[PDB]
RNA sequence: CAACAAAUGUUUC
RNA sequence: CCCCAUGAACGAGGAAUUCCCAGUAAGUGCGGGUCAUAAGCUUGCGUUGAUUAAGUCCCUGCCCUUUGUACACACCGCCCG
RNA sequence: CGCAAGACGGACCAGAGCGAAAGCAUUUGCCAAGAAUGUUUUCAUUAAUCAAGAACGAAAGUCGGAGGUUCGAAGACGAUCAGAUACCGUCGUAGUUCCGACCAUAAACGAUGCCGACUGGCGAUGCGGCGGCGUUAUUCCCAUGACCCGCCGGGCAGCUUCCGGGAAACCAAAGUCUUUGGGUUCCGGGGGGAGUAUGGUUGCAAAGCUGAAACUUAAAGGAAUUGACGGAAGGGCACCACC
């Protein structure tokens, strides 16, 4: 019977980024009038959104995606913070190709700041130009020591360090250059890149570091 | 109706998310968030036939009654997700998929990035009905 | 009488591999058989990236892929004439071609 | 969702299909604008610097 | 079409162009009396039709070489032609510029010769 | 771009 | 054959299916063959004269490669309880 | 958006690897093991191949638990058909998965015994060793490392070849076979009856091994060649075909 249509009832929020991205104003986003029946704040708080580091930059990070979460809010305004980095499906699914060996290697590491991450690497094998043998794989060695390799810089990356700066870290992709000095002593690769990185534990709280970082 | 804000230059943003199997087409806006909608309606409404479910014109009719509301209420723009039926189902993407997608840019509608999210599973679940095959 | 000196497609230095599921009969069939085809394709396709470019905001932006790589057992390669039934003698080239690589202007 | 209606301009005969053989491959100069131009599938005889009534002004046909 | 000249026709024109270049012409009218002096043929619209082909093969032949005719005018054209020679060409201009070990092919020639050096990286197969 | 039904039955020869 | 009279069904044809591209389809009369007599026929001829593809291999039919075949009285062929 | 269960290790992944074969792709650690190579180490004939005996042995099935996510031998359903107990849709079973026992069979095909020698060209690739006043990558030079080129072993193979083989298809082994003789082991003697009867044996069971006859019958069969013909592929052509 009719009733209620519902945005005619909905309130906006303007989503606002950390401050080491660049420009911080990312969109926004709809929520019902806040009744004492309801928090408008409470459908607000732990909500997710996904930006390509492009638009939060400005660039060359085409591919790459930060996962922004929703941790508090002051009228009108939501202030977010790390959750994630993936890759997108095109990207990845571009690097991986036949004839050449593909290396992985993640690893879960706690944070100064107490988060808990697991952090992955990717890297492919390169033929080098005067070559002739078509393919350019690896020697399982050489995996292997490529793998501790990228596992030792990636732990010891991240454990000095709070999660703003692996962030600071992973924007100019720092690792990834890294990686590529400790291991062409080894093997070749071409890519190699921090593909993803998962957060496992959140610590308690604190508006204090989240304020530090938005405001 | 209503509006985030007037806003002469930026837009308004949602999530465009399309599931283009074979026998229908679903277009749908959200909120970034996702947790809340906004205006859905599918290639199957808009023809009558079963048969007819998920060709594109249908897909066009849905998208273009799905654009109306989402300019109608306040997206002024969207970001795409494409998806196919996935899982170990087939893997491509649905007819009226691409149809969608013309007629909300056609519309009238803003448009950024785009990625595919369809399930791809580091493979198992023994897929459907036999070794055999399909026989047909 | 024997056909093909491979058999089926090639194995020998095995007697096993694991088997995949037809992407269309949803067979099954060993991997080593099995026609195999990649499939890199614009997520908008042909006409679009004009209304596509037109109506996104950002400053050129430039277009993903998606990328899926197909297996057909071997009555639904032939049947949809991804493969076509070769004389005596054309069987034995495994070669690949066709003469430009047809991504606008072709067939 | 929708209504307009177009008018287009032949620029070249592709050929014939339908198994029959009886719809002409046409390549259109889109009338309003020439900075468009698009492949239609033909019911009658069409020859060249003749015009289409298109309803759907995508679509943009193939084989059938 | 439906009008595709048979042998029988095609080779009397080969053949008389191959005997006849200098007395034929451009024009079917001529032609046509012409095979009359020079070929006997049984009917007329062989004649004709013969004599047309003909033309229609020196109408060709008066815009550029086909491919299986030869006339003794021809002959002696392309053999004219073919004697050009410049200032030449190789000269290479002072210095062969070599890509040594083919220095070291000289080196160990016992040969003089004018040098340069730049052969150098390795070197992929495919 | 992918895919698509169909039975039986009298002679020497 | 005529003259009168008696004045039927048939008021557009299902399943099917023939034939056809320019003086062609179709209407329309004439003459020849049969012939003593006998045209609803066949067999041409002029007259009046369009609609409509202008192509293709879908169905059908037949021949072109390649291919499969336990067929070869050749698929209208040679099979299980 | 989170979480639980059970399943499985995609892309990377190949005429590529290993393993006696069956078979075997997540990380990391432990445990022993296996080939190749290098090797102016050690023994002095230790050795080749095999009745009997024995180890392993995909799948289904069977015994008892765990477990059942996924899919699903049976069943019940909806369609299709002249009939449909089917294919096709749906619900869904034992089962799939895992543990401890059975069972001993798969076009378990390379349909090709194993071991040794000899007879023919070229380029790949896994791997080991060896050589280069070759490239690139670094520091103050390095020790590095990855490559290019060559050489040699032993892998799985490929390619081209009037050696030669074979009925041919094919085959560098299926060669070195009437000019018939390197070692050893196994099975077959027209086709059906038949892996059947019967006795023995193994099995909880399902079944497995060994394995006849009476009778039946003049071809069974192989290979190549060619048509005919196809609801196989590129095919065409004609209003006796369509449009």
């Amino acid at each position: 019977k009719k009733v209620v249509d519902p945005f005619s009832k909905k309130d906006w929020y303007d989503v606002k980024a950390p401050a080491m991205f660049n420009i911080r104003n990312i969109g926004k986003t709809l929520v019902t009038r806040t009744q004492g029946t309801k928090i408008a704040s409470d459908g607000l708080k732990g909500r997710v959104f996904e930006v390509s580091l492009a638009d939060l930059q400005n660039d060359e990070v085409a591919f790459r995606k930060f996962k922004l979460i929703t941790e508090d809010v002051q009228g009108k305004n939501c202030l977010t913070n790390f959750h994630g980095m993936d890759l997108t499906r095109d990207k990845m699914c571009s690097m991986v190709k036949k004839w050449q060996t593909m290396i992985e290697a993640h690893v879960d590491v706690k944070t100064t700041d107490g988060y808990l991450l697991h952090l992955f690497c990717v890297g492919f094998t390169k033929k080098c130009n005067n070559q002739i043998r078509k393919t350019s794989y690896a020697q399982h060695q050489q995996v292997r020591q490529i793998r501790k390799k990228m596992m030792e810089i990636m732990t010891r990356e991240v454990q000095t360090n709070d999660l703003k700066e692996v962030v600071n870290k992973l924007i100019p992709d720092s690792i990834g250059k890294d990686i590529e000095k400790a291991c062409q002593s080894i093997y070749p690769l071409h890519d190699v890149f921090v593909r993803k990185v998962k957060m496992l534990k959140k610590p308690k709280f604190e508006l204090g570091k989240l304020m530090e970082l938005h405001g | 109706s209503l509006g985030p804000q007037v806003a002469e230059g930026e837009n308004v943003f949602g999530v465009c998310h399309i599931f283009a199997s074979f026998n229908d087409t679903f277009v749908h806006v959200t909120d970034l968030s996702g947790k809340e909608t906004i205006c859905r309606v599918t290639g199957g409404m808009k023809v009558k036939a079963d048969r007819d479910e998920s060709s594109p014109y249908a897909a066009m009719l849905a998208a273009q009654d799905v654009a109306q509301r989402c300019k109608e209420l306040g997206i002024t723009a969207l970001h795409i997700k494409l998806r196919a039926t996935g899982g170990n189902r087939t893997k491509t993407p649905g007819p009226g998929a691409q149809s969608a997608l013309r007629a909300l840019a056609r519309s009238g509608m803003k448009i950024g990035r785009i990625e595919d999210v369809t399930p791809i599973p580091s493979d198992s679940t023994r897929r459907k009905g036999g070794r055999r095959g399909r026989r047909l | 009488t024997k056909k093909r000196r491979n058999n089926g497609r090639a194995k020998k230095g095995r007697g096993h591999v694991q088997p995949i599921r037809c992407t269309n009969c949803a067979c099954c069939v060993p991997k080593d058989k099995a026609i195999k085809k990649f499939v890199i394709r614009n997520i908008v396709e042909a006409a679009a990236v004009r209304d596509i470019s037109e109506v996104s905001v950002f400053d050129a932006y430039v277009l993903p892929k998606l990328y899926v790589k197909l297996h057909y057992c071997v009555s639904c390669a032939i049947h949809s004439k991804v493969v076509r039934n070769r004389s005596r003698e054309a069987r034995k080239d495994r070669t690949p071609p066709p003469r430009f690589r047809p991504a606008g202007a072709a067939p | 969702r929708v209504q307009p209606i177009k008018l287009a301009r032949v620029t070249k005969v592709l050929g014939r299909t339908g198994s029959q053989g009886q719809c002409t491959q046409v390549r259109v100069e889109f009338m309003d604008d020439t900075s468009r131009s698009i492949i239609r599938n033909v019911k009658g005889p069409v020859r060249e610097g003749d015009v289409l009534t298109l309803l759907e002004s995508e679509r943009e046909a193939r084989r059938l | 079409m439906g009008r595709v000249r048979t042998k029988t026709v095609k080779k009397a024109a080969r053949v008389i162009i191959e005997k006849y270049y200098t007395r034929l012409g451009n024009d079917f009218h001529t032609n046509k009396r012409v095979c009359e002096e020079i070929a006997i043929i049984p009917s007329k619209k062989l004649r004709n039709k013969i004599a047309g082909y003909v033309t229609h093969l020196m109408k060709r032949i008066q815009r550029g070489p086909v491919r299986g005719i030869s006339i003794k005018l021809q002959e002696e054209e392309r053999e004219r032609r073919d004697n050009y020679v410049p200032e030449v060409s190789a000269l290479d201009q002072e210095i062969i510029e070599v890509d040594p070990d083919t220095k070291e092919m000289l080196k160990l020639l016992d040969f003089g010769s004018l040098s340069n050096l730049q052969v150098t990286q390795p070197t992929v197969g495919m």
